[PDB]
RNA sequence: UAAGUGAUCUAGAAAG
């Protein structure tokens, strides 16, 4: 019931795109 | 009068509590002056803001160590 | 380091390393001792508080009779009982003066 | 990344909201104001806190300032030079850049150019004081409350102990703390949606500027690049944006409802956390919830059945066989093994799940609401403990009656009071937390290096002022943790060594703590010692287990002939007893000022 | 008064009439009424919330 | 049936 009435109810070869280091840039800029 | 301000240098250089009352016990004060080391340390909890937790921990300890302190405790509040 | 308790070493941490034991130890060693009347008081508070027994009874009552069995065996298998007879007949008689005499206690 | 659908979903939440409200826009300013003059005092005040320290100041910075003054000079005149610039300028000169070093996470560092800082600080004020006038923001909204982050933190802790029978383990009751930061909050928001957005709280001139102002070209070091799509944080109004923006977020997470609830009817608000009866407080699971800048505290307070659900839908819709899961799960790594949150297959179950539940809340192009980034905390029968972490503390909250055996309440612990009986229902005890400590070192380190240059007095007044802000921000909070105390030893010996290092002599019999702890009226230096305290270093192997009582103290910052230098925290008032202390005086000026009134007298 | 608040605050209310019912308390809680005297006690306990006055 | 034994790093020269 409570669970209905939100708005929303139910490999790379560049060291510039990895997964890797995008999430690196993420974790070490805020 | 030198004795009172080594006590409050004891008191201010711990961190909590627990390290106050250790120094304190350290100290090897003899039974004459624990009630005036207890009636030093309370004018020093006065002389401050607020009650602390620090000093009713420091109370505890010194209390739990040794019937002595118990009693000097107890003379102090008496006093008071 | 020492009792598991030491600094890992005096290189690195800046500082003497040196380690006293702390003086609250003895506090943390006897405190169940120190404030024994704080659960005591509790204790205190809450310190006023058939089928097995019957079951239990009934075995001892069987019990009686074989152990009254086994002498009647014991009495016959040492002096002079060499036949079977003799045991059957032993176990009968226990039988029925037993049951009878604890006829006798149902009955009262 | 947004699909029409979703941002349509997101109008139309928006919408209902301030129609839920009544809540009037905030009008393009015009010449009618009282307060204009007071607003553009406040813009002028708070840039020329930036430049009343640093005496030496660059060409832009001079810019700044010439502009500043001009304003004081020339007030109305300014006013409309600024509202002019709102009304028609939509292109501006291109933000600088750098980054600011924070020796874990470079911060980066936008700079205006000072004519358009002008309008932005004053457009910025303005805003929040209609804001807050219109009540657009709702209590729950953290960090611009006008209490301290330490008050926040013991505001919630009060908030969750004052939940109506919130510690009961009998009739299957299980409450989960959710912690989660909104990552990437600012730094996806499309203009357009955004534009649209505050079209709908402010007049659409101020919408439009704001939305353009986003739009800048970022200069970095020879490189540039229109700033097409991700808010910028370092205008000065780019905060209220960023609040505006997390209201959003907030309604997708609670719902119209639940919000609603929350703030209360409109024409009489909520105080935070309260709630009009007690009835509508435990209608919901979501007891209570408060976003403090990107990082939602959403509090849940389920039943057995309620629990039953949760784990049920999420189980079957993603399925393990063995218990599993509780392998990649968030703990808090600073605290001891039995303290920290059991891993019980149901109750780890049922964390998980909510934690999905409420990523499925939020769409994803709109914010990454990622379970690596977010603590999920769980109290139950198995899990006595209900652990989280606020505005950079860790903070284990633990109920009275769940507690073994109540010692003498330790220092570091906050005995929090139910509302209705007044007793110390439950403790809350407080490190700090990893992150912090972290923060905190860089500053040492930062403060140690670019000091070769820079002199003794100099360097200890910086190491000075790092500590007084380290304390007095978490006071109490510095007892508990070890590696904190660490860090203050180390750092502390570092910096003697800076000025021992600078005589080319860093030797202990030529330094006694005169030369250190002395203040600068007597030729000293007027370093704060957080040093010659002992350290509590208990048995390492067993610690990381259970907490234990303190049974061994390590000597910290030592010396030959140990003159008991006295510590700083000592002479701080500890937080807890501030805030007791605080609302006796405070209740006492309610009733001196009740005492005015009758009597017709200034107090 | 201070005292007391403090008590109630960390025992709570019931559970340290029960404590200083166990104990004598002779100038605190006289049951002896010595001529409105108790009317003293009674009345600085009612100045806070205290019951059993 | 009610105290205090004990663990104590460094360490100065050159050139920059």
């Amino acid at each position: 019931s409570w669970r209905k009435g939100t708005a929303f109810g139910r490999y790379i070869n560049d060291m510039t795109k990895s997964e890797y280091h995008q999430e690196f840039l993420h974790k070490h800029v805020r | 009068v030198e004795f009172k301000k080594k006590i409050y240098l004891v008191l201010k250089s711990s961190l909590s509590g627990d390290e106050a009352a250790h120094k304190l016990l350290k100290l090897k004060i003899a039974n004459n002056l624990k009630k005036s080391v207890v009636d030093i340390i309370i004018k020093s909890s006065l002389q401050e803001s607020t009650f602390s937790k620090f000093y009713s921990i420091l109370s505890e300890r010194m209390i739990t160590f040794h019937r002595s302190w118990q009693t000097a405790y107890n003379e102090t509040f008496e006093q008071n | 380091s020492y009792n598991g308790i030491g600094l890992k070493s005096a290189k690195g941490s800046s500082t003497s390393g040196h380690v006293q034991r702390s003086l609250a130890s003895n506090n943390r060693r006897r405190p169940q001792g120190s404030q024994q009347q704080r659960q005591q008081r509790q204790n205190a508070i809450k310190k006023a508080s058939l089928a097995v027994q019957k079951q239990i009874e009934t075995h001892m009552e069987k019990r009686e009779i074989e152990v009254q069995v086994s002498e009647l065996r014991d009495r016959l298998e040492e002096e002079e009982t060499l036949s079977e007879e003799q045991i059957d007949k032993k176990c009968e008689a226990l039988r029925a003066k037993l049951t009878n005499e604890w006829q006798e206690q149902q009955r009262m | 990344e947004i699909t029409p659908e979703e941002a349509t979903t997101i109008f139309s939440v928006m919408v209902e909201w301030l129609e839920s409200r009544s809540f009037s826009p905030i009008p393009f300013p015009p010449l009618t104001y009282k307060n204009d003059t007071k607003i553009l005092v406040l813009a002028l005040e708070d840039l020329k806190d930036v430049y009343a320290s640093k005496v030496r100041l660059n060409a832009s910075e001079r810019e700044e300032l010439a502009l500043i003054e001009e304003a004081y000079d020339n007030p109305h005149d300014t006013l409309n030079r600024i509202k002019k610039y709102l009304l028609t300028q939509r292109v501006f000169k291109p933000v600088d850049i750098t980054m600011m070093e924070n020796y874990q996470n470079i911060s980066p560092v936008y700079s205006v150019d000072p004519l358009e800082k002008i309008t932005d600080a004053y457009l910025d004020q303005y805003l929040w004081y209609e804001a807050d006038q219109r009540k657009l923001f709702p209590n729950w909204i953290k960090p611009s409350d006008s209490e301290i982050p330490p008050l926040l933190v013991y505001k919630w802790t009060q908030g969750i102990n004052n939940l109506s029978e919130i510690w009961d383990v009998s009739r299957g009751q299980s409450a989960v703390l959710l912690e989660t930061t909104l990552g990437e909050m600012a730094e996806k928001i499309d203009f357009t949606l955004l534009n649209r957005l505050l079209r709908l709280i402010v007049d659409p001139n101020i919408a439009d500027y704001i939305t353009a102002k986003n739009n800048v070209v970022i200069n970095f070091k020879d490189m540039s690049h229109v700033n097409k799509y991700g808010l910028i944080r370092g205008l000065k109004f780019a905060s209220f944006i960023f609040q505006y923006y997390g209201l959003v977020i907030d309604l997708l997470l609670l719902g119209q409802e639940r919000a609603t609830d929350l703030a209360g009817p409109a024409n009489n608000p909520n105080e935070f956390m309260q709630f009009k009866s007690k009835e509508v407080e435990k209608a919901h699971p979501i007891r209570l919830y408060t976003r403090y800048l990107d990082r939602i505290y959403m509090l849940f307070h389920f039943e057995e059945d309620e629990g039953e659900e949760l784990t049920d839908e999420y189980l079957a819709e993603n399925p393990d066989p063995n218990f599993e899961n509780s392998i990649g799960y968030n703990n808090r790594k600073c605290w001891p093994k039995d303290s920290r949150m059991r891993l019980i297959r149901q109750d780890v179950n049922l964390g998980r799940a909510v934690f999905w539940e409420i990523q499925s809340r939020v769409p994803t192009s709109l914010t990454s609401i990622k379970w690596e980034n977010a603590f999920v905390s769980v109290y139950s029968k198995n899990n006595p403990n209900l652990l989280f972490s606020m505005c950079g503390f860790e903070v284990r909250i633990l109920p009275r009656q769940r507690m073994e055996e109540v010692v003498s309440n330790d220092e570091g612990v906050w005995d929090l009071v139910d509302e209705r009986t007044k007793q110390r229902t439950a403790k809350a005890y407080l490190k700090v937390s990893e992150e912090e400590i972290k923060k905190f070192d860089s500053r040492i380190r930062g403060i140690l290096m670019a000091s070769g240059s820079t002199t003794f007095t100099k360097v200890a007044a910086k190491w000075n002022t790092s500590l007084i802000s380290l304390f007095t921000y978490f006071r109490e909070a510095i007892v508990a943790t070890e590696p904190l105390l660490d860090i203050l030893v180390k750092g502390e010996t570092r910096i003697q060594n800076r000025v021992k290092l600078g005589l080319n002599s860093k030797m202990p019999t030529r330094f006694p703590p005169a030369v250190f702890y002395t203040p600068k009226e007597l030729g000293g230096l007027g370093m704060i010692s957080a040093s010659h305290i002992l350290i509590p270093a208990s048995d390492l192997s067993w610690s990381k287990q259970t907490d234990t009582g303190i049974t061994h103290f390590r000597a910290g910052m030592t010396h030959e002939d140990e003159k008991l230098i006295p510590t700083i925290f000592r002479y701080i008032t500890t937080w807890e007893n501030e805030f007791l202390d605080s609302q006796r005086v405070w209740a006492e000026y309610a009733t001196k000022r009740q005492e005015a009134i009758q009597q017709n007298r200034r107090l | 008064k201070f005292l007391f608040q403090e008590l109630v605050n960390e025992l709570g209310l019931d559970e340290l009439q029960l404590r200083l019912n166990s104990s004598k308390l002779d100038g605190m809680f006289p049951l002896e009424g010595d001529a409105e005297h108790i009317r003293y006690s009674i009345n600085f306990f009612t100045a806070i919330g205290l019951g059993l006055l």
